[PDB]
């Protein structure tokens, strides 16, 4: 029940009917979110060979895989075992629960990021706007320990800390790694991550608006070629006096 | 003679969408009625396959939902053809249940009777649908609804219960849902064809509401090829919201698995719930909610009791014409009022809207049919 | 002048219906590779550079 | 079910018809048809708009209402 | 009597290879047929896509 | 150390007419709380009220200048 | 038919829709079985006509 | 639940935890083989008085 601040549009280069999701940024959004967020946020359905076409090669993708290690089994003699990460496999969670996520983080639990985009009145709007609009607290608020001031978070009082600085993280690509930039790469890899179909769709919301434009006067012009019978018929009234 | 009209088949279907005398002057109100039988079957083929990958149980009902959007081949546009497809009926059925009321074809009582089972049963469909991805709002929104049978006098927590089966919304409501998602579909397609046993028994009315038995055409070619047209804008609509806008009707909070203890901030319907949600809150009592809610949609039965005027259409009633126009945007209004918190002023606007809607219906519009009868002297 | 187009096309493919068939299923075989041919051509060129198969070959070897 | 033949009684009545291919699908498209629908929505502008301009005026002072009452005032 | 019943005049809906009353309609049967079957083709090839 | 394009263009936006209509209403706020310390009364409608208004020139030109 | 490369989870998903879809169109089948017997009537045990005794 | 994890275990919820589970699938599985009995003699009927000729 508190005052509001909706978040202004950005924007973005997928804002566009027909443009596509930049896969440059979605490159960069990635790493951004290994670096940075994968200690907190889980992204339970997302796995490593989604990336494979998209922003890493196969091979990439496999290096990037075998950088992790998870569990399997059980071997024969009934025990789990690590072994290197596959293509297979999903992103690791950063704890096995719920529970054990409140502990690690002042009582808050991160959710997870699969679908936060998709999941959030203004999508990357509010990610982008969240991220990158902490500020000192008004006169008059004073917020308890573990909480944090940011205008765009319901309430206003947000249990994460800042998470993204200049410099949190160096590009692969050489690009500055300013807090604005870190925010714009990481919105564009989540809004892939919550709809990796974006491209696609387009490109077929684009062919159906063309066969539209084809089909739809010819087949009017099948109705009025039948109609026309009845359009210009005429009418007589010839009674006996 | 003819093969067409002497096999015991194709007699059925060529006294039905070939031969059939329909009136010369229909209008594009009148290609709701197939587009609502194309929706039915649009909304079944995308259904079923969405049963080959759907598992109605709570560990992995939403992650099977994801996926089908991720994983199965396109199956992202076979779920958000399935959702928005659902809107699409909706859209069908309100402009098929308008254009009864303006042009007077409720006095086929048969016709008009067995269509309001059709809207029940299309209602309970899509309220059970929204329940199966197991997110916050199908959680939520089937907790507030069922939980108003609970004010039933004498049997409402008895019957609550039952149709829970426990103590609240959990695993064995979930999996029922899906079986009575999957057999109604097939249930209203066997009452839309007695919708048609019962239509064809009269034929269609039109626009003036005179009889067209003086001039009649035959269904095909003309209205063929002007339900395909219709059709064809049908799938144009559908596919705008499927392949640039699938999350617009959809309410974020659905992407968020269910959480019995956690609740949303604004819990709101699809948009063709909304002005029913907003009679629901507008009344104070409970139980009184409930009878409100119910006979917001049962009141259609009423109007064929409630018509007063010599004339059958509207198209020559202007002062019906009017208060037509206030019913639409009065539920213009509730459909506003309910995608809003319960707070000053929508409480008040919410009240004036849902009384309005019944005295619309039951006293205004049936004493301006007596007011015009008066001034052509009948 | 001998006679038009749309004239030379009845008699010859229209006429009867199993050739206006043959011309239907023909026809529909050479629009979908132009029509997806050239529709790719208006997604990628208003996408430039934003594809994986124009960043594709950074990542060669 | 109703048939052709057994409809009504019907006297008097001449119909002319002409064959759809010796005949234009668009006549007069534009000359004629865009004055017949400005006749069209004049004739019926007056019975469809009040009511939707009485929601525009209630949504929108409803919703200027709504935000005006949790701002605070020096109280 | 019914040598007074005149067809009314159609010129305003005619094609304009049919408007001459004194030139054969066959010499345009062919084109005008084929336009609007090639309009029903053409609707079928976008169908069948 | 680096030069964040957010917080250079931030100081564009700022210095713009209806952004310092809304901040010098913030600061009569600041000054009107800390005065009496004795009351519950808070600033965070003048905050975002300046936020809304700066935020929305911030979107318009921030884009161009990162990759 | 598979979904795969063998009967497996995709396999046994299709199954319950496909076995939960046919028996509604089994039962409009037999409705169209039964709309042409009563275009003749039943036969009976002597196979001579029984338009006799009805 | 149409699910490898859970489809054998849901079939035994419902013949043990489940109000009158276990009459419920017996039904549907002896009646599977009656309706192949019924078939049976619906078929052989119509072979050995003639009924074919429909
Ligand atoms: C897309 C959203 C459409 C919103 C509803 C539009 C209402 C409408 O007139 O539909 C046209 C269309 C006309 O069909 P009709 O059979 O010739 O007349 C129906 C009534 O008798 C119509 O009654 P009427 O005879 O009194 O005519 C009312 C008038 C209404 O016209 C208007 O009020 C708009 C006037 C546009 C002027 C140009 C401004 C630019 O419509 C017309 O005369 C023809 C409009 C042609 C469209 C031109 C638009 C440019 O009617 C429909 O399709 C109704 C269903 C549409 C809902 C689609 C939502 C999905
Ligand atoms: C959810 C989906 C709902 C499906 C609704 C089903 C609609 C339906 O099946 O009825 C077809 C029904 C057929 O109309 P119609 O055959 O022209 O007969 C109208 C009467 O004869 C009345 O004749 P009229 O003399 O009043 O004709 C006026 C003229 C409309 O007057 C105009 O030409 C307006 C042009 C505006 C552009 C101004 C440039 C200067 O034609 C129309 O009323 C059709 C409106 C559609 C115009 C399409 C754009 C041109 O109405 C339609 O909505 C046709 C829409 C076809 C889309 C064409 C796009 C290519
Ligand atoms: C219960 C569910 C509630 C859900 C709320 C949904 C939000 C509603 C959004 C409003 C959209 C409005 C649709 C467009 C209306 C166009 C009307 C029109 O063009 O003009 C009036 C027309 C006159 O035509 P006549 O036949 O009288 O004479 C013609 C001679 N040339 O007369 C007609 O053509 C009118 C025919 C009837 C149209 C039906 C539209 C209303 C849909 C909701 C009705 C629900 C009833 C319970
Ligand atoms: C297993 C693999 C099998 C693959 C087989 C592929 C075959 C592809 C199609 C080819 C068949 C053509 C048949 C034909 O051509 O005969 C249909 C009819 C004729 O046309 P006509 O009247 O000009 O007479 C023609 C007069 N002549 C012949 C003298 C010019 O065609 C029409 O009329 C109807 C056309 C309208 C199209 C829309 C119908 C679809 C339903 C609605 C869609 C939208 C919502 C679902
Ligand atoms: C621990 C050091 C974290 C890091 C690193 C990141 N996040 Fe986080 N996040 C964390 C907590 C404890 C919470 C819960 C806050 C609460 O009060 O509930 C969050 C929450 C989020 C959210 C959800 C905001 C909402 O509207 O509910 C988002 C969108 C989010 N976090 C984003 C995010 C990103 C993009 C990160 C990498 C740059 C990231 N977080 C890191 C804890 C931690
Ligand atoms: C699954 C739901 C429904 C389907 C598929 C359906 C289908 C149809 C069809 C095809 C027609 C004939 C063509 C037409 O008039 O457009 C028709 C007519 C009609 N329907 Fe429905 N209908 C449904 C529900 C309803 C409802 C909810 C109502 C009203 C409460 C209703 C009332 C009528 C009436 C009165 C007619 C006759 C209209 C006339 O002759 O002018 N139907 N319907
Ligand atoms: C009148 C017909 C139908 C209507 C109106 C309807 C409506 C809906 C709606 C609105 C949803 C919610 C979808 C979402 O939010 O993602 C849904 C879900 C679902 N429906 Fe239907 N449906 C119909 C027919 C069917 C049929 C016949 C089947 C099965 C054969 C089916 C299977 C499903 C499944 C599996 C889901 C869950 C998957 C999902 O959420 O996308 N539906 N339905
Ligand atoms: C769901 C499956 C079926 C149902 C519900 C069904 C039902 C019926 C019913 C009620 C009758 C009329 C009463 C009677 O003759 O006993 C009948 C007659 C008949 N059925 Fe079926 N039937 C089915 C399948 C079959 C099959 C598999 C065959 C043969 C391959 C068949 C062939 C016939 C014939 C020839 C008759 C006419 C018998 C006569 O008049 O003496 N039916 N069926
Ligand atoms: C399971 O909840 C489904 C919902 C939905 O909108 O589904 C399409 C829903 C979501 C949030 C809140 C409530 C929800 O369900 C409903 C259901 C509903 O059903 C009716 C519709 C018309 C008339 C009466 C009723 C009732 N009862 N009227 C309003 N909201």
């Amino acid at each position: 029940s508190d005052l509001e601040l909706h978040p202004p549009s950005y924007p973005w280069s997928h804002r566009g009917l027909l443009s596509s999701l930049d896969h440059t940024s979605i490159r960069r959004g990635f790493q951004v979110y290994k670096q940075v967020c994968s200690s907190c946020h889980s992204m339970d359905y997302v796995a490593y060979r989604h990336l494979v076409g998209v922003c890493y090669t196969e091979d990439e993708a496999k290096a990037l895989a075998e950088e992790v290690e998870v569990q399997d089994g059980p071997n024969e003699d009934g025990e789990m075992f690590m072994r290197p990460g596959k293509l297979s496999d999903y992103f690791p969670k950063p704890y096995p629960n719920p529970e054990a996520a409140r502990a690690a983080n002042n009582g808050a639990l991160p959710p997870d990021l699969s679908y936060i985009v998709r999941a959030r009145h203004g999508g990357e709007d509010y990610v982008f706007s969240l991220l990158t609009g902490y500020c000192e607290p008004p006169t008059g608020v004073s917020l308890r320990e573990g909480l944090y001031f940011n205008p765009y978070f319901p309430g206003q009082a947000i249990g994460m800390a800042p998470p993204i600085y200049n410099e949190v993280l160096e590009f692969d690509d050489g690009t500055p790694a300013t807090m604005s930039q870190v925010a714009k790469d990481v919105c564009t890899f989540l809004r892939w991550a919550a709809e990796p179909e974006h491209d696609h769709r387009k490109r077929m919301g684009l062919k159906m608006l063309l066969m539209m434009g084809l089909l739809l006067p010819l087949v009017y012009a099948m109705k009025r070629h039948k109609w026309s019978v009845l359009k210009s018929r005429k009418l007589a009234y010839r009674p006996p006096k | 003679t003819n093969i067409r009209k002497s096999h015991p088949l194709m007699k059925i279907v060529n006294n039905a969408f070939i031969d059939l005398p329909a009136p010369s002057n229909i209008s594009s109100w009148w290609n709701f009625g197939s587009l609502l039988g194309i929706c039915l079957i649009l909304q079944i083929l995308t259904g079923l396959f969405l049963a080959m990958h759907y598992t109605s149980d709570t560990t992995t009902a939403f992650s099977s939902v994801t996926h089908i959007c991720r994983d199965v081949n396109y199956g992202w546009i076979i779920r958000y053809m399935h959702a928005n497809g659902a809107s699409m009926f909706f859209i069908c059925l309100y402009m098929h249940v308008g254009r009864g009321l303006y042009y007077g074809s409720y006095t086929f009582l048969e016709t008009w009777n067995i269509g309001v089972i059709l809207l029940l049963t299309v209602m309970a469909t899509a309220f059970m649908g929204y329940v199966l991805p197991w997110g916050q709002m199908s959680f939520w929104g089937a907790t507030v609804i069922t939980n108003l049978l609970s004010a039933i006098p004498y049997i409402g927590t008895n019957l609550v219960e039952w149709i829970w089966g426990g103590f609240s919304v959990d695993k064995a409501t979930l999996t029922r849902f899906f079986a009575f998602h999957f057999i109604l579909p097939f249930i209203i397609m066997a009452i839309a064809m007695v919708h048609l046993l019962f239509l064809h028994e009269t034929g269609s009315n039109n626009p003036t509401g005179i009889s067209s038995d003086v001039d009649k055409i035959p269904f095909h070619p003309y209205y063929t090829i002007k339900d395909i047209l219709g059709a064809l804008l049908l799938i144009l609509a559908l596919m705008l919201l499927v392949l640039f806008a699938p999350d617009l009707l959809g309410d974020p909070d659905n992407y968020t698995p269910a959480n019995p203890l956690n609740t949303p901030p604004h819990i709101k319907p699809e948009w063709y719930f909304l002005f029913a949600y907003a009679i629901l809150r507008s009344i104070p009592n409970k139980l009184g909610g409930v009878l409100a809610l119910a006979f917001s949609i049962l009141i259609l039965a009423l109007i064929p009791l409630l018509h007063t005027s010599k004339q059958r259409s509207m198209m020559f009633r202007p002062l019906s014409q009017c208060l037509f126009w206030a019913l639409v945007a009065d539920l213009l209004t509730l459909t506003w009022i309910g995608g809003q918190p319960v707070e000053h002023p929508y409480i008040t606007i919410g009240q004036l809207a849902s009384v309005l809607y019944f005295l619309l219906i039951l006293v205004l519009m049936p004493t301006a049919g007596t007011i015009e009868n008066k001034l052509l002297k009948w | 002048v001998a006679p038009t187009l749309t004239a030379r096309l009845y008699s010859l493919l229209f006429r009867r219906t199993s050739t206006f068939a043959l011309t239907i299923v023909v026809g529909a075989l050479f629009f979908e590779r132009a029509f997806d041919q050239g529709a790719d051509a208006i997604y990628e060129h208003i996408n430039e550079g934003k594809l994986w198969k124009h960043i594709k070959h950074k990542y060669e070897n | 079910g109703r048939q052709f033949g057994h409809l009504t009684r019907v006297r008097h009545v001449i119909t002319y018809s002409l064959s759809p291919f010796e005949q234009r699908a668009f006549p007069h498209y534009f000359s004629k048809g865009i004055p017949n629908v400005l006749r069209r929505t004049r004739a019926c502008i007056l019975r469809v708009a009040p009511p939707f301009v009485a929601f525009y005026l209630v949504y929108t002072w409803g919703t200027q209402e709504f935000e005006k009452s949790k701002r605070k005032n020096p109280a | 009597s019914h040598t007074d019943i005149k067809v009314p005049d159609f010129s305003d809906y005619r094609r304009p290879e049919v408007l001459d009353s004194t030139k054969s309609s066959k010499e345009s049967s062919e084109a005008r047929k084929g336009f609007s079957y090639l309009v029903t083709a053409t609707t079928t090839v976008g169908v069948a896509y | 150390e680096l030069v964040d394009p957010l917080t250079t263009v931030r100081e564009q936006c700022e210095q713009l007419e209806k952004c310092v209509k809304a901040r010098e209403r913030l600061e009569l706020c600041d000054e009107r709380v800390s005065s009496r310390s004795q009351t519950e009364e808070d600033c965070t409608e003048e905050l975002l009220d300046f936020l809304h208004a700066r935020d929305h020139c911030v979107a318009h030109k921030l884009f161009n200048s990162l990759k």
